[PDB]
């Protein structure tokens, strides 16, 4: 089923971008008519900018420059219960770094029941030049090296260890 | 036919109170909207019939000119009591009193009859 | 002894016996029995006359004996009958002369039986009366000349002196006081006739003994049934004190108008729509969604909040809300009756941490229960039987022709050729299925017709070979003319007929030799056993009639409380059909689905007790009568010291210790690869090189293994070899990601072999090793039988096929899943107009029906394991033909169909199963010097010295203290009516813990805890009193040290709720803090030595139970990680819920213990078979995946469930039971 997973914090100049932003339905039978508004403020700014409206079925963006032909849709297609809300970059700029906040707006259908639920999911994404490798990564792949090469040295020990002491019990015989 | 228990002859004291006292049983689980009581009297055992309380969503006193204000319900229907007290009885109240039980979704419509005696 | 020795009964023979009572038994002369050999033949003139007692140790007595043609024995009392007729005269004379007769007994049998046909008719016509009557009057007049035979009352042998003749006296007075003035009950005084069906056991020969042999059975059952009643009422105490009101969670509205309130709300609704209108109600169910407070049971959709508030599920039967209601749901548990429902129910309510709990209860309270069921009855039924056993013991031209047939019917040569033939028209007649071309169908008609020429050419040649006398002088040959006359009848002049050719291929039996084991078995149920197995139709019969007479007026009257059309449901007892149908549903395993619908309509009381007669009663002798079926069938050169060194590296315990741990760490390392993996990508990345970290290790550790143990010594292990294979599937894994070019087809779908990662812990841990090498050894036996089981099946499934092909096709409706009402779109060409006219119809199949063979041994494995039966039940009755709209029951009549594959197929081959598979378990425990096979050698030595606890020795009671008032204190305290008193203190806490329920007082609670206190402050009291007696002696008996300890539980479990109160808020662990007073009630297995002795047992097969749960772990982990890798993303259609999906670690190991007991695979399996769409999406988004499709595949699922289900029996039904069995009878022996 769905996962709420968060999106990447690192977006890199002059390439593409895709901000996750994925809320789904706490009970997945359910059937809703969600619809979302993404806002954002660049980096060093301090307000909140709607840039894009997602609707039943097409996607409208305001008229701030910023983001003008450089953005398309990326949720869920022809679905209208999106639980799905993800913006895709085309040629990332510098100005596209600071704080996203993804509102979705869900309205769920019940029996004699319509309820108006509102989950703000928030991506906090900063963008540079070069794709820099994760710590996690780097640190994980070092560690493996050294575990390997620690392996390899207590094998090597314990054998001329037990090859010596062979030696010796052949050497009396 | 209806399970109802009712008393077939009952005999009062007049001036005293009468509790005309039935009992409906059938399976299910009363609805207020699906159970209905109706309660008929008569003079006699051809005279005409003349409703005088009923139950449709509630306790219905239709208020006869020949009980006064000396009718009530007396029973809790959920229980599968639909008795009804007539206060004071006199003379006159002397007849047959008929209690109707139809209750959905039993197709079947109970039917208890009491020969109400005064004495004196 | 001679002919003229016995004499007729003379007064002047009476005289002398008076003068014998004046003055003051033979097994072989036992009134019923036979007379013996030695008497020889009696003559014409002294048959059914009466004869002085030949036996004198009643020849004293007043006695005489009346000898029947038969050479049976009848004893009568010389008195007067009642003080009115001596047996000189006339009429007594004749009365017992008709009396012993087989004429007279077949009348009463005749008379009886018939009264058995009328008594099904669940209403019957107007002239039934005088039929009512006549069978009235014949049982007056049987009861009256027996009257006459024997006397009433007066006598030592009189009328009513043996048991079998109350039921008569009963039957009759009964019959008498229902002509006559009768009470209201007219219903339930019906009822009461029904022992015209029980007057047949003691009338019809050897039924008397059998029901004697039940009754003796049961008095050895004595035990293991309090133990039962005891283990259910502690599990109930927990479950209570768990579960309390959590089955009553809600998942309740939020936007509530006009001010509405919960409760003003539930005080004002009532109606199912009302409800559904403020719950949840997941669109088409009964009850509400069950809510749930703690973060792992979840989850109620937004904008509704979790209270409980209302009536429990299933109509409020299902809880553990009281006392009853918890005993009720573990006794479902305990017999594993629908199971999983409450499993998944109240895991949901309270958490999916409870799992324990119901780990717990499974595998002590079901398995260990039912197993010391089985081996107590097996125990009584051997002894019984073994006690049984001891204490008995043109002309020449047609002589040429006949010559020259038997000369050219090559007996070496032709039976092979018919054999081969038998086998080919098999393999024939199971390739049929629905969907034919007619090329296809009319080579099968030809192949038929070819077939049935050369049986009858054969049968023809055969016969005028050896011909008609001689001929069918044997068996297989009458019952082959039977099958070729049953064949030829249509040739060119019904399928169910057509289906009988199947048959022959028990022709194999004389070759094949399990499948004389087979036979062996069928024809026991019929010959030695044809007694027990009437014994089981009469009582079938008996309870159908009951249940029908009982519940067919409510079911009918009240039908709406059960049902929403107001119409009869699928199983009701209205008919005798489908009460039988009841009762036999009953006698499998299936019991509560009904008992909440007949309670609905008449009655907790009656119900219960009617259903639990017939499911103790039922079960009772359909166990005995499997015990008894299986039971009868078994009676410079450097090199060198370089491989030196590296295998002692390899030998090293340091360096095994050191790859066990890896092996742990690179299996846990794959619970982690779930569908919320793309989450958590720190945890990704450390698992994605830790992978390369261990393939590493593994082959590093087969390389030292090579160069330590050399080719011939490494590839000469199975284990090894094993190892081997594993690190060289990581190895090709590795080499492909490293090199890349590689994410295609075969490498993405050797990816998920991973799981099989686990597969090398078996070499190293001996707990495993041990259970692997005795199920490969047991293995043979096993592959015999599973072909006899394929066969069987072939033929109930070829059956199917002919009747079943193609009829399971309807007119769902999408929305509600509805058939529709068959009188509009009555087949699928208007069904495909009705598609083009509306959106929400789809001419639809089963996807588990009969169109061809496969799916047909998939149905008859879903209706032998009875998990998933009702569906194709349900559809194989409503079916009507090929393309045609199924009405509702209009065969009604293929239920005999799957009655019968249930009796045969399910009854007799799992029979066989266990049989079989129990024997190689034994001849392995013979072949390894006696001792057992599941147990590893330091857990036999701690076996051993464990039996040593059995010692009956009586040790040193205690040296009595000097000191006066304390040895006065140590005799009171030893006081065997001190003991029975804290007994009955702790029967009495027992039933203080029992009186609490749901929704109680407070002023209930308030007293409930003031006792607790007093019985704890008793308890302690007690325990501070033998200590102050016995100070230093006191622990050295490991009973008083569990005392010691459960009392200070007790005490610390009130402190604790002391110091909750004071400054902690935990509901949950409050609860599991005050389930430790059950140990104050576990000190009753202290006095109880018959549950004592069951309780040793356990603990003898603790060890056994251990490591068959560590290869049963192993194997459920090895599945959870296939089904996280392949079954996660499927439609969430059925049994594969929000709770209980594939989808991580948790929900797989959760579903895979559900399925350990084979409970609802079916519907674990039916998200899983549909694919090709419209039953699924093939590409899907999944939000947070990449993986796309919604569908699994139909033959990995099928693959993987099914051999679940039989890894998990031979594992737990087979090993489980042998352990069981063996240990058992250990503890009982000595
Ligand atoms: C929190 C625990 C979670 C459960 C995890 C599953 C583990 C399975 C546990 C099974 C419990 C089985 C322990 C039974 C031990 C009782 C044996 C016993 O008392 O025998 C006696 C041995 O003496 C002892 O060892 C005393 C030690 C105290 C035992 C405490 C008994 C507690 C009973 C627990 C009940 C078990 C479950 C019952 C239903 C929940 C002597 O035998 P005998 O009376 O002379 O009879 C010989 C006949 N020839
Ligand atoms: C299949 O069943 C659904 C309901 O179970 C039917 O839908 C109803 O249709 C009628 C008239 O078309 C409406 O008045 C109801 O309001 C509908 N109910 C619901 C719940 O939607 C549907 O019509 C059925 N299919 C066909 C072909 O009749
Ligand atoms: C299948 O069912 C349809 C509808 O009942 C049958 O339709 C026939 O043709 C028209 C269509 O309604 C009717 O006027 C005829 O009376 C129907 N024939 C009969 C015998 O009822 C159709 O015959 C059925 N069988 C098929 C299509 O093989
Ligand atoms: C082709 C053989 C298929 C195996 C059939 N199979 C069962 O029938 C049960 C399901 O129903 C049971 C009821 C019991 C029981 C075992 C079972 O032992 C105690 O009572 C089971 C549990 C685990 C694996 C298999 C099975
Ligand atoms: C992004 O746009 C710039 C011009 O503004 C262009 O030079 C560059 O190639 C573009 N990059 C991509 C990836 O389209
Ligand atoms: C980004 O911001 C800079 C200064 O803040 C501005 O000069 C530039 O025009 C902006 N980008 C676009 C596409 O307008
Ligand atoms: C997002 O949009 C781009 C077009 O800019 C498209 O190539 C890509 O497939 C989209 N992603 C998804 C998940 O639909
Ligand atoms: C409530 O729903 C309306 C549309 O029905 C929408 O315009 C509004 O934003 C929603 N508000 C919240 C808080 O969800
Ligand atoms: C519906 O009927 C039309 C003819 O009117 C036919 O062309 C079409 O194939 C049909 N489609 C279905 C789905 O029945």
């Amino acid at each position: 089923g769905c996962v709420e997973v968060d999106s990447e914090t690192e977006a890199v100049y002059g390439m593409t971008f895709k901000i996750l932003c994925i809320s789904c339905k706490r009970r997945s039978e359910t059937n809703a008519e969600t619809f979302t508004e993404w806002t954002f403020r660049q980096k060093g700014t301090e307000e909140f900018v709607k840039i894009l409206r997602y609707e039943n079925e097409v996607l409208q963006l305001e008229e701030d420059e910023r983001f003008e032909g450089r953005v398309v849709w990326n949720g869920s297609r022809g679905t209208k219960d999106l639980q799905d809300l993800s913006i895709f970059i085309t040629n990332v700029t510098y100005n596209h770094s600071g704080d996203y906040e993804c509102h979705v707006y869900r309205l769920l259908f019940f029996e004699n029941y319509e309820h108006n639920t509102s989950v703000v999911k928030k991506i906090h994404i900063e963008v540079v030049d070069k794709a820099n490798r994760d710590m996690a990564s780097i640190v994980s792949e070092i560690m493996m090296y050294v575990l390997i090469v620690v392996l390899t040295i207590w094998l090597v020990a314990e054998m001329i260890y037990c090859y010596k002491k062979i030696a010796a019990a052949t050497e009396t015989a | 036919s209806m399970e109802v228990t009712v008393p077939a002859t009952l005999n009062v004291l007049n001036g005293s109170d009468a509790r005309l006292p039935c009992t409906f049983n059938s399976c299910y689980t009363v609805n207020h909207k699906q159970f209905s009581l109706n309660w008929t009297y008569q003079e006699c055992n051809n005279c005409s019939e003349e409703m005088f309380l009923q139950f449709r969503m509630k306790i219905i006193n239709l208020k006869l000119e020949r009980f006064q204000d000396r009718v009530e319900f007396s029973g809790n229907p959920s229980k599968y009591d639909v008795s009804v007290m007539l206060r004071n009885v006199q003379p006159e109240d002397e007849g047959i009193y008929n209690c109707y039980i139809m209750n959905p979704p039993d197709r079947h419509r109970g039917h208890g009859k009491i020969h109400l005696q005064v004495l004196m | 002894p001679g002919p003229q020795s016995f004499v007729h009964f003379t007064k002047q023979s009476l005289a002398l016996i008076e003068q014998r009572i004046a003055e003051r038994p033979s097994s072989d002369l036992e009134a019923g029995k036979q007379l013996p050999f030695i008497y020889g033949d009696i003559p014409p003139g002294m048959v059914s006359e009466p004869l002085e007692d030949l036996d004198p140790y009643y020849a004293d007595k007043k006695t005489f004996i009346v000898l029947n043609k038969g050479k049976t024995i009848f004893r009568f009392n010389a008195t007067p009958a009642l003080y009115m007729l001596s047996p000189f005269s006339p009429l007594r004379r004749i009365s017992i002369k008709i009396l012993v007769h087989s004429l007279f007994s077949m009348l009463i049998m005749c008379t009886i039986l018939t009264n058995c046909i009328f008594m099904t008719m669940n209403n019957p016509p107007d002239w039934t009366k005088n039929v009512e009557y006549t069978f009235t009057g014949i049982y007056t007049f049987e009861s009256l000349v027996k009257i006459l035979a024997r006397g009433f009352c007066v006598g030592e042998f009189t009328f009513l002196r043996d048991p079998w003749n109350w039921l008569d006296f009963v039957v009759i007075v009964f019959a008498y006081l229902t002509e006559f003035v009768n009470l209201g009950n007219v219903s339930a005084l019906r009822t009461f006739r029904v022992l015209r069906a029980l007057k047949t056991i003691s009338v019809i020969p050897g039924l008397k003994t059998i029901v004697g042999a039940l009754i003796q059975s049961v008095k050895k059952l004595s035990d293991v049934m309090i133990l039962t009643v005891f283990c259910l009422s502690v599990f109930a105490l927990i479950g209570l004190q768990l579960f309390m009101g959590n089955l009553k969670h809600k998942c309740f509205r939020n936007s509530l108008e006009n001010n509405e309130t919960l409760e003003s709300i539930m005080n004002t609704l009532e109606s199912e729509e009302d409800f559904r209108k403020y719950f949840y109600y997941l669109e088409g169910s009964k009850d509400a969604l069950l809510c749930g407070f703690s973060t792992d049971s979840g989850q109620c959709p937004e904008g509704y909040t979790c209270v409980k508030i209302g009536r429990n599920p299933d109509y409020g039967y299902t809880s553990f809300d009281t006392f009853s209601w918890a005993f009720l749901a573990l006794f479902r548990l305990m017999t594993q009756d629908y199971w999983e429902n409450l499993y998944q129910q109240t895991l949901r309510a309270a958490g999916k941490t409870y799992m324990i709990f119901f780990v717990v209860v499974i595998f002590l309270g079901s398995f260990y229960l039912i197993n010391l069921i089985l081996a107590v009855v097996a125990m009584a039924y051997e002894e019984q039987n073994q006690a049984n056993i001891e204490e008995a013991k043109c002309s020449p031209y047609w002589i040429k022709f006949k010559k020259c047939i038997y000369f050219i019917v090559m007996d070496p040569f032709v039976d092979l050729a018919i054999t081969i033939c038998i086998v080919l028209n098999t393999l024939f007649m199971a390739m049929e299925h629905h969907p034919m071309t007619e090329e296809f169908k009319n080579v099968l008609a030809i192949g038929n017709l070819v077939f049935t020429g050369i049986f009858a050419a054969e049968m023809v040649l055969k016969l005028i070979a050896m011909d008609p006398y001689e001929y069918f002088q044997v068996g297989w040959n009458i019952f082959d003319s039977l099958i070729v006359t049953l064949s030829l009848v249509e040739l060119f002049l019904l399928s169910v007929l057509r289906s009988f050719r199947l048959l022959r291929v028990f022709k194999l039996a004389k070759s094949w030799p399990t499948l004389n084991m087979l036979i062996k078995i069928i024809g026991n149920s019929v010959g030695a056993l044809g007694n027990l197995t009437l014994v089981l139709a009469i009582i079938v019969f008996i309870f159908a009639v009951v249940g029908m007479q009982l519940f067919g007026k409510s079911y009918k009257e009240c039908v709406c409380k059960i049902n929403d059309d107001c119409t009869l449901p699928r199983w009701h007892m209205n008919d005798f059909f489908h009460s039988f149908l009841i009762v036999f549903r009953v006698l499998c395993g299936e019991w509560i689905e009904t008992m909440w619908d007949c309670m609905e309509v008449a009655g907790q009381a009656m119900c219960l007790i009617v259903y639990m007669m017939v499911m103790v009663i039922g079960n009772l002798v359909v166990l005995n009568l499997f015990l008894a079926l299986l039971l009868s069938s078994f009676s410079g050169k450097i090199w060198w010291n370089i491989r030196k060194t590296c295998y002692k590296i390899v030998e090293h315990s340091w360096f095994e210790s050191f790859i066990v741990l890896m092996i742990l760490l690179s299996s846990g390392a794959l619970a982690f690869e779930d569908i919320y993996i793309e989450r958590k990508k720190t945890i990704k990345i450390i698992l994605e090189y830790a992978d390369k970290i261990f393939t590493y290790i593994f082959i590093l550790e087969m390389l030292l293994k090579w160069i330590a143990y050399g080719y011939k010594t490494y590839f000469t292990n199975a284990w090894c070899w094993l190892d081997f294979l594993i690190v060289d599937v990581s190895l090709v894994t590795l080499v492909a990601n490293t090199l890349g070019y590689s994410d295609l087809g075969p490498i993405k779908s050797l990816r998920t072999l991973r799981a099989l990662r686990p597969l090398r812990a078996l070499s190293r841990f001996e707990g495993m090793r041990v259970v692997v090498n005795a199920l490969i050894g047991a293995i043979p036996s096993i592959m015999n039988v599973l072909l006899v089981c394929l066969i069987f099946w072939l033929i109930f499934s070829i059956m199917g096929v002919n009747l079943f092909a193609g009829k399971f096709y309807e007119c769902i409706n999408t929305t509600d899943g509805s058939r529709f009402p068959a009188s509009q779109v009555p087949n699928r060409s208007e069904c495909f107009a009705l598609m083009n006219v509306s959106q929400n119809v789809r001419w639809k199949n089963l996807k588990v029906n009969f169109d061809n063979v496969g799916l047909g041994y998939l149905s008859l494995l879903q209706v032998a394991t009875f998990k998933g039966w009702t569906i194709i039940m349900y559809a194989a009755v409503d079916s009507v033909n090929v393309d045609k709209q199924p009405k509702y029951e209009y065969s009604l009549y293929m239920y005999i169909y799957f009655v019968v594959f249930i009796i045969f197929g399910s009854f007799f081959t799992l029979n066989l199963f266990i049989g079989v598979i129990i024997d190689n378990f034994n001849q392995q425990k013979k072949k390894l010097g006696g001792q057992d096979i599941f147990m590893t050698e330091e857990q036999k030595k701690y076996y051993n010295a464990m039996k040593k606890l059995g010692s009956k020795k009586p040790q040193k009671p205690i040296p009595r203290p000097g000191n006066k008032i304390q040895g006065c204190i140590f005799d009171l305290v030893t006081n065997q009516a001190f003991d029975i008193s804290i007994m009955v203190l702790i029967c009495l806490n027992m039933v203080t813990m029992m009186v609490e329920k749901e929704g109680q007082s407070q002023h209930m609670t308030e007293v409930l805890y003031w006792i607790n206190v007093v019985f704890i402050i008793l308890f302690t009291g007690e325990c501070v009193l033998k200590l102050i007696s016995l100070r230093h002696y006191y622990f050295t008996v490991g009973w008083n040290i569990f005392d010691f300890v459960v009392v200070i539980i007790s005490i610390v479990g009130m402190f604790l709720a002391d110091l909750i109160e004071t400054y902690f808020v935990s509901p949950t662990l409050f609860r599991v803090i005050r389930l430790a007073r059950i140990g104050r009630i576990l000190r009753l297995v202290k006095g109880a030595k018959g549950i004592r002795t069951l309780l040793f047992a356990l603990m003898m097969s603790l060890p056994a139970l251990f490591n068959i749960g560590l290869l049963l772990f192993l194997v459920m982990f090895i599945y959870a990680i296939f089904g996280m890798s392949n079954f996660a993303y499927v439609k969430k259609e059925d049994g594969i819920n929000d709770m209980f999906n594939f989808e991580t670690f948790g929900n797989s190991m959760i579903c895979l213990f559900q399925i350990t007991t084979s409970a609802g695979w079916d519907g674990l399996l039916a998200p899983i078979l549909n694919s090709k769409p419209p039953d699924c999406d093939p590409k899907k988004v999944h939000p947070g995946s990449s993986v796309e499709g919604d569908c699994g595949n139909p033959s990995v699922g099928i693959f993987y469930f099914v051999s679940y289900i039989i890894i998990s029996f031979l594992v737990v039904v087979n090993m489980y039971i042998a352990v069981i069995l063996e240990n058992f009878s250990v503890a009982t022996e000595e």
